[PDB]
């Protein structure tokens, strides 16, 4: 059952998150607020 | 009476540096019964993927033979003078070690030297753990919390090499040459990168010059330099759910990021980690815990256990939980696990955080009793630290953490973190990532 | 332990829409059933608005829908919009009926004959909205569709008496048509909360007619 | 204290900061012993072809 | 009850103590199948008030100091048989691919050098496994059944000391269709070695075994508390480990030959568990 | 991209001051954006309408 290998997302990853051997903590503020970012411009929107 | 002053009447463990590089350190306590090991940096990170499962391969060819006393003869004296072996290995750390006699000493070191720096491999031998590895493996395919655990680090570390199991694949273990065993043992069984360390009642002058005749001759250089370096690795968050239906109890471990070692938020996360703790479904004044989950789990009949836990790698680690139930219960488990996760990150009182210090406190120093687990705590202290820390630094540290800082790490840490989901078993009701990451930020 | 779970109102609503297990791979035709409800529901506030601004006689009728279109302000936005909504309605209205026979749905049987009763509701509401306005096409439309109910031998003739409130096309037939513009939608509400309880009992439906239960 | 250069399509990564160099396994290693072996048997053939006294011509590289 | 008992070795050893003794040993700690929801507090009140007397009851202190240990049981504690030998078996059919074989004849209570001779002869004859993913070159039953059966087994032999009574024997855990060579093999060793066959350095090696294990019982604070308890409630009167390991070492093979002969000469009794289709019952061996 | 980061650690954290901060970036867009929007709207014509003609009386 050790045989449980992850197929790889490298067509999917943000290119941020592309290296593999970078650590994501300094990664992490930027790529969260511009997602909620996205969701408060649509937010400011609906509410107009 | 006067904790701290009976703090300071714990003696200091000795640290010295064999001519070969070799970290030595000794505890001289108050006992009859001695405790000497070797701690490796050779774990399965330090690994290809040619050779995964090496060093477990390496670790049941440890104690099978050598080029000195081949065969048997090691576990002849062993069980000659009543020697305790023990061994084990991890991804990051592999550990020999002996539990003996005050006066076998030399005898000891003799063996433990003769099992690492002159280990030898054949081909009945190869063979042989060949077939046993298969067993293990066949065998432990339904040890159900390590198939956790080994879904947990493979989905939360993809694609660098910390994702490899300790035993590594089937299809790597089917075919190892002894040359890459080889390879393997000059690479990572090297001179100043390993620590033999002893706790008992012995002093250091005697460990040193035992040392000295037995240590003086294994290693120093590499392979035309090819250093095996640390990379500090990139945690995913995902989840892997294993649908498989007949069983009879589903597991789920949840976790995230690991803080790393040096930095004071490991302490206080273990605190954290004190509050929230652990339960297992067979304990008394079950409807009066002071731990919420606990009690809100009992009175609700919710799970049949949770650990809620630490580990730590170098600069990162798994922070997280794990809870074992019923697979009409997971969901309303996994929300009372984040109502405490947020009620600690926004929420923290001051007695909570006390009763935190007492079990830390507690656990810290029944953890650190008997002669092994103390030789253990200096072994992976010189390893990792660096050093032994004391525990007088332990209590600085503890005392330096007020309900203020621990929601600020709390805050850092959890509050809408991207989640590692391990789940195994029966987990169609297992939910969702989407609400599991909607339930960490909370608006309320 | 949860008052999404605890709390009765909410036990029904988190059984119904929020945790109501769909399967994975709806396509862009399973909208249309939220789109219908939407409709009805901004059908029912612009028809809110147009009811307090109209005073419904033969004398008055087109004078007062008229004073809506002009004094009254954005009442021309909510009268216009009324109107297309209804178009919009029907237009949402065969499609989620071509969905529902297209993708082999109509097996739900008691879901298919509250859908029927749904049709027939929503035909006649538009049908008296649409007799509302006292215009010209209004009027003929109206006389002609009376009399087409006139066409059964022996009872329909006075069932179109009857349905008249008169001898022709009177005041009487705009104020009885007036009364059922308004309160048929409320019936249409609530016999679309039937068609919904059927079908969270029976089960959805996946694009492929497979039994995706597996999926959710 | 750097923001650990990003590369791009102009600006080339250094010799220094690689960070693949420093993880040297054994494979770096032999994969070092015969890039070497080339270039060396390419030079001998081109030296050998280069110094002859008698060769009035150019080496008439099949590279180019 | 149910969590203890997954493992299996609870099952047998508790069968085998209700086919050890004639009388109340036999009883278990758990509760049995069938009591559980049918017994009331009284039989609770009844039974501390009379063993829960102070004339019963051994307190022991680490880390406190004497006068406050004495003080607080002075205020407070002030406020106030004979098991015979059954013989038998019991077998339990229950097919888990896993033959689990207790073999025991009764030897002695806790505190002579007669059990001291015991100890040692069990050490003689098999324990845990000293070397992990070991192979057991001392461990002369797994020697003898290495020799005969080549198959995935575990011998290990058993003491079970009272204050009173006292059992002996061994345990076995094998596949089904093998049990009956691997029951008879050790069977045959352990005759072979109660015939006299038995050396003095490996009287010394089990010296020194069992001087190990009784010293790396008492490390921790723990095992110290367990052994103290256990003697000042067992005897009231504490004795060091380092006089204990004396008064061991000093017995010779004399007394453990004679001991294993006792053990041969012993009338069997037993308890097997597990898919049983070759199992030997006694007459067999 | 870390003046988005730093928009995230600022705004973004906690609800009420996300809340609050669609709050204030709906008033102010609603407000310039109208009268952008009828800017664009007098631009398209310029001649057409009643204000100017209005005034120029
Ligand atoms: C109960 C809620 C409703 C009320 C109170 C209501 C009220 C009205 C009123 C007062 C009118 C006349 C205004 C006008 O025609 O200019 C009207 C017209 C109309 N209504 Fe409704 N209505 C309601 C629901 C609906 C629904 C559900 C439909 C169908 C989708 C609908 C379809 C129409 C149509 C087709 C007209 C004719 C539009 C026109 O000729 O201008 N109404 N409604
Ligand atoms: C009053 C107008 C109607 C409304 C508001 C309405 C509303 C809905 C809604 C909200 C759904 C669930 C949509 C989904 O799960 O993706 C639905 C499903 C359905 N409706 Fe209706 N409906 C209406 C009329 C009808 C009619 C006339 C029929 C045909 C008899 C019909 C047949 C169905 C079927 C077969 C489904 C199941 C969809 C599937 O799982 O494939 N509905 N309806």
């Amino acid at each position: 059952h050790t045989d449980i290998k992850v197929p790889d997302f490298s067509d999917y990853r943000r290119p941020e998150v592309l290296d593999s051997t970078k650590s994501s903590k300094e990664s992490s503020e930027a790529r969260k607020g511009f997602s909620y970012l996205i969701t408060a411009t649509t937010t400011v929107g609906v509410a107009y | 009476a006067t904790y701290a002053q009976a703090l300071q009447s714990v003696p200091e463990t000795q640290v010295s540096q064999l001519d070969n590089g070799l970290r030595v350190a000794s505890e001289q306590s108050s006992q009859p019964t001695c405790t000497v090991g070797v701690w490796i940096d050779a774990g399965s990170r330090y690994e290809t993927e040619k050779n995964n499962g090496a060093g477990y391969f390496v670790e049941h060819l440890a104690f099978k033979g050598t080029k000195n006393r081949p065969g048997n003869a090691l576990e002849k004296e062993v069980e000659s003078m009543g020697a305790h072996l023990n061994a084990y290995s991890t991804r990051e750390h592999t550990a020999y070690y002996i539990k003996a006699l005050s006066k076998d000493l030399p005898k000891a070191v003799e063996l433990l030297a003769d099992i690492v720096q002159n280990c030898s491999l054949e081909d009945s031998q190869i063979e042989k753990e060949r077939d046993v590895i298969l067993q293990e493996l066949q065998e432990n395919d339904t040890s159900m919390r390590d198939v956790v655990f080994n879904y947990l680090h493979a989905t939360a570390f993809q694609g660098t090499p910390l994702a490899q199991s300790v035993e590594g694949p089937s299809e790597n273990v089917r075919k190892l040459s002894r040359a890459d065993l080889t390879e393997y043992l000059s690479r990572h069984y090297k001179a100043p990168r390993m620590v033999l360390a002893a706790a008992g009642g012995l002093e250091h002058r005697q460990l040193l010059d035992l040392a000295q005749k037995h240590f003086s001759g294994l290693s120093g250089t590499y392979d035309e330099d090819a250093v095996p370096t640390l990379t500090p690795c990139r945690f995913t968050g995902s989840e892997i759910r294993h649908r498989e239906d007949g069983l009879p109890l589903a597991h789920v471990a949840i976790a995230v990021e690991g803080p790393g070692w040096a930095n004071p938020d490991n302490v206080a996360l273990q605190v954290a980690n004190a509050i929230i703790g652990h339960y297992d479904c067979t304990y008394g004044g079950g409807m009066h815990l002071s731990s919420p989950l606990a009690s809100v789990a009992v009175t609700n009949k919710l799970c049949q256990s949770f650990q809620t836990f630490n580990i730590c790698y170098a600069d990162t680690g798994l922070l997280g939980a794990h809870f074992v139930c019923d697979h009409m219960s997971i969901d309303d488990m996994m929300f009372v696990l984040q109502g405490q996760w947020m009620r600690l990150c926004t929420s923290a009182t001051e007695s909570e955080v006390v009763r935190g210090k007492n079990l830390l406190r507690n656990a810290l120093v029944s953890h650190l009793d008997g002669t092994t687990p103390v030789c253990e705590d200096i072994g992976r202290s010189l390893l990792t630290y660096g050093r032994r820390i004391p525990l007088a630094e332990w209590e600085s540290r503890i005392a330096e953490v007020d309900a203020r800082v621990v929601r600020e790490v709390c805050s850092k840490y959890f509050y809408d973190q991207c989640p590692a989901v391990a789940g195994f078993g029966p987990i169609e009701q297992l939910p969702d990532y989407n609400r599991i990451r909607s339930g960490m930020f909370w608006l309320r | 332990i949860n008052i999404r779970k605890t709390h009765p109102l909410m036990k029904i609503v988190n059984n119904a829409f929020i945790d109501l297990p769909a399967p994975s791979n709806i396509s862009s035709w399973w909208n249309f059933g939220s789109l219908l409800g939407i409709c009805l529901i901004l059908q029912i506030l612009t028809g809110l608005f147009l009811a307090m601004h109209y005073t419904p006689d033969t004398t008055t009728a087109f004078s007062s829908v008229t004073h809506i279109c002009r004094d009254v302000n954005y009442g021309w936005i909510i009268r216009y919009m009324h109107a297309n909504g209804a178009s919009m309605f029907f237009i949402c209205l065969f499609m989620h009926v071509g969905r529902g026979l297209y993708y082999g749905s109509y097996t739900f049987l008691e879901t298919w004959n509250i859908g029927v009763i749904l049709l027939f509701a929503t035909m006649a509401t538009a049908f008296m909205g649409y007799v509302l306005p006292w215009g010209q096409m209004s009027f003929w439309g109206a006389t002609v569709i009376t009399n087409l109910l006139s066409a059964i031998p022996y009872i329909g003739t006075n069932l179109v008496e009857w349905i008249w409130g008169g001898f022709s096309v009177d005041k009487a037939t705009l104020t009885r048509f007036f009364a059922f513009h308004f309160i048929f939608p409320f019936i249409i509400a609530a016999l679309a909360m039937v068609h919904l309880l059927f079908l969270h009992e029976t089960g959805s439906n996946n694009p492929t007619g497979i039994p995706s239960d597996t999926d959710k | 204290s750097f923001p650990k250069y990003e590369p791009s399509r102009l600006a080339s990564l250094p010799t220094t900061l690689d960070p693949a160099e420093y993880d040297i396994s054994s494979e770096t290693r032999k994969a070092q012993a015969e890039r070497l072996a080339i270039r060396s048997r390419l030079k001998r053939e081109y030296q050998l072809q280069y110094n002859d006294p008698s060769r009035r011509g150019v080496v008439e590289d099949p590279a180019l | 009850k149910a969590v203890a008992f997954q493992n299996p070795q609870a099952h047998v050893i508790e069968n085998l103590h209700a086919a050890a003794y004639r009388n109340a040993l036999a009883n278990s700690l758990y509760c049995p199948d069938y009591r559980i929801g049918k017994v009331t507090p009284d039989e609770l009140h009844d039974y501390v008030q009379n063993h829960f007397t102070s004339a019963r009851m051994a307190l022991i202190g680490l880390g406190v100091s004497h006068p406050v240990l004495k003080q607080v049981a002075e205020q407070f504690l002030n406020i106030r048989a004979k098991a015979k030998y059954r013989g038998g078996e019991i077998r339990e059919q229950n097919g888990d691919s896993l033959v689990h074989a207790a073999l025991v004849a009764e030897s002695a209570a806790i505190g002579s050098a007669e059990a001291n001779a015991f100890s040692v002869l069990q050490h003689v004859l098999g324990a845990g496994p000293h070397v992990k993913r070991g192979s057991n070159a001392t461990s002369s039953l797994y020697q003898a059944v290495a020799k005969g059966v080549h198959q995935p087994f575990d011998v290990s032999a058993f003491n079970a000391s009272y204050s009173d009574s006292g059992l002996f024997g061994f345990y076995t855990i094998s596949q089904a269709a093998s049990a009956g060579d691997v029951i008879k093999a050790a069977y045959n060793q352990v005759k072979t070695i109660a015939q006299g066959n038995l050396s003095n350095p490996d009287v010394q090696a089990a010296k020194n075994k069992l001087k190990a294990g009784y010293l790396m019982s008492v490390e921790s604070s723990e095992g110290f508390l367990d052994e103290v308890g256990c003697q000042a409630l067992a005897a009231g009167s504490y004795t060091p480990p380092s006089t204990v390991l004396q008064q061991i070492d000093a017995v010779a093979d004399a007394d453990v030959i004679n001991a294993a002969k006792k053990f041969v000469s012993g009338r069997k009794s037993m308890a097997a568990s597990g898919n049983l289709g070759h199992t030997p019952f006694i007459d067999e061996l | 991209p870390t003046l988005t980061a730093r928009l995230y650690s600022l705004l973004f954290r906690r609800t009420s001051t996300f809340a609050l901060t669609i709050v204030v970036g709906a008033l102010f867009f609603e407000r310039a954006f109208d009268q952008g929007a009828d800017a664009i709207y007098e631009h398209i014509n310029e001649g057409k309408l009643w204000k100017h003609i209005k005034h120029k009386y």
